[PDB]
């Protein structure tokens, strides 16, 4: 059945893919009011849009700083991605154009703030609060990889909470259309597969990897594999070896074991059964999948709100006037955008 | 405790991604 709903999807999914939308708004249009987040070429800020006053979160990337880390082509794909999906957990990209200076991106705003800053302040997630979110984590993965999608930077970080408590996966930056393996070397120390840090070539396994690294995060409150130095996080992450807090249930661990196997050709997720292996897991036996993709079940908890536009659930960022350049940067490299 | 050597940590903040 699902098999079908997927088919369904990527009929959808490839006309836009191999026709994107270009251009489809102008600066202008937008009232810019506050800075929800950063990152090394950019920033996201929340707008207005002024012809149907909706607030959304525009992302603005510098295409010269682009160009200086060498994330054209991820960029590219970050954009071309964005643009085709369409899934209830995965954020909306409503318009995206480009001017002199920058490359814009206005996706839906979600007013929940990150999942990061939610789990950082309670210490960490109860099982159940966990499991409501990993599922939809394994929906989104379900239907981004059967479009021979990779998404390659799964952390709390990436992870907003919506006004209903449900997730909306953002920060496409690393996602690539793949057949086979890839061999970029990129995501977050923490969340890396062995497989990446080792140079192998990898696949969809490493997202199945990460997804183990956030529940155990969730449920615990610090990941399965952390240290002062990136380097000796990798150590960690190739030894082979992960400790449980006692307070996770055996289920809890059986699980994880599976997600966290540095053997790709026994880490759930991977093998013949595909993602069933992680659905039909004895942790996940009280997930209604249906009920969770309806957006049906209660959730864990709602974020508070004060009017539209309110930003508590986001920290402050230091803000900077938009420029402009009279000539334009990087025409060609971003041709296609 | 594993959760005191995390706070006490320099990587509980945002995590910035590699890319090389
Ligand atoms: O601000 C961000 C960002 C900025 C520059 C480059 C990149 I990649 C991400 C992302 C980082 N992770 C979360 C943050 C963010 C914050 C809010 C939204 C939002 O409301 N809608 C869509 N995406 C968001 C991303």
């Amino acid at each position: 059945s699902v098999k079908e709903f997927l088919a369904k999807a990527k009929e959808d999914f490839l006309k836009k893919w191999e026709s994107p939308a270009q251009n489809t708004a102008h600066l202008d249009q937008f009232e810019r009011i506050k800075t929800l987040g950063t990152g090394s070429f950019g920033r996201v800020m929340l707008v207005k849009h002024k012809e149907t006053g909706n607030h959304y979160a525009m992302k603005i990337l510098d295409k010269q700083k682009v160009v200086k880390l060498k994330q054209i082509e991820h960029t590219l794909n970050e954009k071309r991605i964005l643009q085709a999906v369409n899934f209830p957990f995965l954020v909306k990209l409503e318009f995206s154009f480009k001017d002199n200076s920058n490359l814009y991106m206005v996706m839906e705003y979600v007013p929940g703030g990150e999942m990061f800053s939610h789990l950082r302040r309670i210490g960490r997630f109860s099982e159940p609060h966990a499991r409501f979110y990993a599922a939809q984590i394994v929906l989104t993965f379900e239907y981004l990889h059967s479009l021979d999608l990779i998404y390659r930077d799964l952390k709390p970080e990436n992870l907003l909470i919506d006004q209903q408590g449900y997730i909306q996966v953002t920060d496409f930056g690393f996602a690539k259309r793949v057949k086979g393996r890839t061999w970029t070397l990129c995501g977050t120390p923490e969340y890396l597969a062995p497989e990446i840090i080792l140079s192998k070539g990898y696949n969809k396994a490493v997202d199945w990897w990460a997804l183990g690294v956030l529940i155990y995060e969730m449920a615990a409150g610090y990941p399965p594999f952390f240290a002062d130095q990136p380097i000796q996080i990798y150590e960690k992450i190739v030894s082979g070896k992960v400790r449980f807090p006692s307070h996770f249930s055996s289920d809890l661990k059986d699980l994880l074991r599976n997600l966290l196997q540095v053997d790709l050709t026994k880490r759930f997720g991977n093998l013949k059964n595909g993602v069933n292996d992680i659905k039909n897991h004895k942790w996940f036996a009280t997930t209604d999948w249906i009920a969770i993709y309806q957006r049906k079940v209660e959730a864990p908890f709602i974020p508070k709100f004060k009017g539209p536009g309110d930003t508590s659930n986001f920290d402050d960022y230091e803000e900077e006037e938009i420029r402009v350049s009279i000539n334009e940067k990087c025409g060609k490299e971003f041709s296609e955008f | 405790t594993t959760y005191a050597d995390f706070i006490a940590s320099g990587r509980t903040g945002r995590r910035n991604a590699i890319h090389d």
